[PDB]
């Protein structure tokens, strides 16, 4: 019955495009 | 939120609205927020809302989600990534 | 703790008690506890105890809640979003609101 | 049995401003 | 970690080594630890440990634990809350 | 099967009386 | 990421992949990685990818894993703790180790 | 079922020292 949380994916070292302090949605 | 190229989320197995861990290679900031869809083949990682504060245009990060199972099926798990390099060109 | 309008909690589909994220995006600060229901159209947003520190009045917030559940549900998950603007005046979708 | 289980965003209250702040909240 | 008086543990229904948050009312901070139990009546409270840098003696903090159920019961279930005041005694 | 996460029990301000940076146990 | 000896794992009960928090005793800063096998008898404790600006070569840090389990079993569970000194020597109890 | 689930500490490396540390790790 113990359930471990376990890595699911990931994205390595991708670099941020754009940043929208204001987004809406 | 942090809008991501639908080629990347299907690459990592990361859904539209999951939980997402954010770990900033250049500043050494580390949140958590959820995984928006952006258009395909875009390579827009897009830090939105408050994020906007933890990442700057250029910095590099991981993006990473978790999932949770029972421990014997954890022991032979194994998770999906992707890496990259450049311009966010991945396989590299 | 974070005293939320049972209006906004109902949509949202945040319980009483249900553990929270705020994220500030006024100040940038983001951290985590519970909420707690005020009165309908009380139209409350009240930061309690250390949280107090992580918020200011008039600070623009992000409340989210978070569940668990398997993949092929997960894949159809549809989040309960309320937008709003003015004086918490609550709406449906996005295309309402002001820059 | 042992499936896989996702964190998901239930909902959220975006862009919502805060009214009150009370360090000294007893509850 | 964080050690705490037995008898406090049993009002908030926190358990020895169950997850605990911890967040400081006096100094702001937050993070997130694990319950260890103190001697019953001593009213301790022990930050231990990297813990020791986010509290000092003195400082008023409130202290959780969390756990996951089904939305069906969450609708209707009721935490376990223990107030203080003074030198850490209980009820008021 | 929508699992919720949901506060179990707080201890509502309590004093720190003790810090103890190189504990062992 | 935090590639640590396989051995240690086994002691502490922690898998390849596994969610793991880190707190560090010497800056006090907290961080939440996973785990990545290193090799067996390395004694290799290593912080990768952003976590390095969290921890630097020296530092002494606790290492912790969590996972669910009912209330009852909750109730009677034993952590798998493994205690460290010197060269990163592990011990099964803290009744080994200097001030 | 319905049972209610508790976050428990599985276990730790308590005061274990840092060897290594690699910013640029592919991997």
């Amino acid at each position: 019955s113990m359930i471990r949380t376990m890595l699911q994916g990931k994205l390595h070292r991708v670099k941020v495009t754009h940043a929208d302090l204001h987004y809406e949605g | 939120x942090c809008a991501i190229d639908q080629d990347f989320l299907d690459a990592a197995g990361i859904l539209e609205n999951e939980a997402i861990d954010i770990w900033n290679v250049t500043n050494g900031k580390r949140f958590s927020t959820y995984a928006i869809a952006a258009e395909r083949g875009s390579r827009i990682i897009s830090v939105n809302g408050a994020a906007a504060h933890c990442a700057s245009v250029g910095d590099i990060v991981i993006i990473a989600s978790f999932v949770t199972m029972p421990d014997e099926e954890a022991r032979t798990w194994r998770p999906n990534v992707a890496y990259f390099e450049g311009d966010n060109e991945m396989k590299r």
